[PDB]
């Protein structure tokens, strides 16, 4: 159960970081 | 995949 | 072999003057026993109960007590050309370490430059003062240089010829 | 009798397969910006490296010690490979190639140290050993060749009546060092560090001989 909860939390954090990164990259591309 | 694509496009 | 020494002296003189001022902590010309402990702490080595008193005693020989820049050059030159003199070298080592320092933790490959200047010697002779190897580097400090130099001088001093002499066979 | 072993192997195979898919898919994302450095020019890597650390930084925010060690060891191996190739093909070419390779190592270490600073901000043994041996065996030869080329403007004024066999002394000093068995570019020997400090004394000997010659013809 702890491993499953950790995996779910890690996946959620990764998805959030991914969205933020994608936004950063899009902003950088627009600036260029 | 989307992040890698955006990265390559920005680099190009 | 003179050219190595003359050229070395030509460059180290300016380093030496600042080395002196830096060892002094009172902004004067005199180096008190008090300063020496502070220097060792900067190197990261600890003196023994009576080491400092011996260090101050042996170097000074034109007056008694604290040392002066004039004594310091006299010491430097005598020790440098000392080689077959069997003479004291207690405070020469700490200053030579500080002058040969530019990293503020010690020096690595520069031992060889020190060694060649003293003599071409040998790779095996290098394996005597320390355990440094040609390819590998190391970390070094004040602790591992003074102790090894001091021990080497004690090791050479001991050996003498009594019944250790060896004559060509009949 | 064998079904315990088969369920154990099934669990091992599923875990290995899942981690293999993630690892392969993330290491594959790296490939399109690591591809230039296998065959291209030595200066290109300077501009390519920021993309490489952006990639590595985004992918190490997910999945660790084996990735850092293996990835960094082989990328620095490839940097050494490219530098060693681009030097191996005189004076200005050699000094330029050594300057470029040292600058590459410098910007690599600087931007990786900035990367570690950032990685500390939000929430290197192989580099040390290999680039330290490379940078010392490049610094020694770059300073030796800079001194030689600075003394090399004398090499054609052969009509002055006191510069005839001295340049043959300098040629012998060069040649005896450049006839020694060890490879100069390899840090695998590290015994030329006594040859360099024997060369450095007869260079100053040549200096003082020429100074006495100037002092002696007036």
């Amino acid at each position: 159960t702890p491993e499953e909860v950790l995996a779910y939390w890690e996946g959620l954090k990764a998805k959030e970081e991914q969205m933020r990164s994608l936004v950063s990259l899009a902003e950088q591309r627009e600036s260029s | 995949f989307k992040r890698i694509q955006d990265a390559t496009g920005i680099e190009d | 072999a003179a050219a190595r020494e003359r050229y070395a002296r030509k460059n180290e003189q300016n380093e030496l003057e600042r080395a002196f001022n830096t060892i002094d902590s009172k902004g004067d010309k005199k180096i008190d026993a008090e300063e020496l402990t502070e220097l060792f702490l900067r190197l990261g080595h600890k003196p023994k109960r009576g080491e400092v008193e011996d260090m101050i005693w042996e170097v000074d020989e034109d007056c008694d007590g604290c040392i002066s820049l004039l004594e310091f050059q006299t010491l430097y030159t005598r020790c440098r050309d000392d080689k077959t003199g069997y003479e004291p070298r207690g405070l020469f080592n700490v200053v030579e370490f500080v002058m040969n320092d530019k990293n503020n933790q010690g020096f690595i490959t520069l031992e060889e430059a020190m060694q060649i200047m003293y003599l071409r010697y040998g790779r095996a002779e290098l394996d005597m003062q320390l355990e440094q190897v040609f390819g590998t580097a190391d970390l070094n400090s004040g602790k591992i240089l003074t102790l090894t130099e001091f021990l080497h001088c004690l090791h050479t001093n001991q050996v003498k010829q009594l019944l250790n002499r060896v004559t060509a066979k009949t | 009798k064998a079904y315990l072993r088969w369920r154990g192997l099934d669990v091992q195979i599923t875990d290995a397969a899942n981690e293999s898919k993630d690892n392969v898919k993330y290491l594959a994302t790296l490939e399109k910006s690591m591809e230039p450095m296998y065959q291209g020019r030595v200066t290109d890597i300077t501009e390519s490296l920021p993309a490489l650390m952006t990639n590595v930084r985004m992918m190490y925010t997910i999945a660790t010690a084996e990735h850092m060690t293996r990835l960094f060891t082989k990328i620095t191996n490839q940097l050494v490979r490219r530098c060693k190739e681009q030097i191996m093909e005189d004076k200005v070419t050699l000094i330029g190639n050594m300057k470029v390779s040292v600058e590459l190592a410098n910007v690599y270490r600087q931007q990786y140290r900035l990367a570690k600073e950032t990685l500390a901000a939000q929430p290197e043994q192989a580099i040390f050993l290999k680039f330290d041996l490379s940078s010392k065996a490049l610094h020694k030869l770059i300073d030796m060749f800079t001194t030689i080329h600075q003394f090399s403007s004398l090499e054609q004024h052969t009509h002055i009546e006191g510069l005839d066999t001295m340049l043959k002394s300098l040629n012998n000093i060069i040649d005896d060092v450049k006839r020694k068995p060890y490879d100069l570019l390899d840090y695998s020997r590290n015994a030329f560090d006594t040859d360099f400090l024997e060369f450095n004394v007869q260079i100053n000997d040549l200096e003082l001989q020429l100074q006495g010659f100037v002092n002696a013809s007036f």
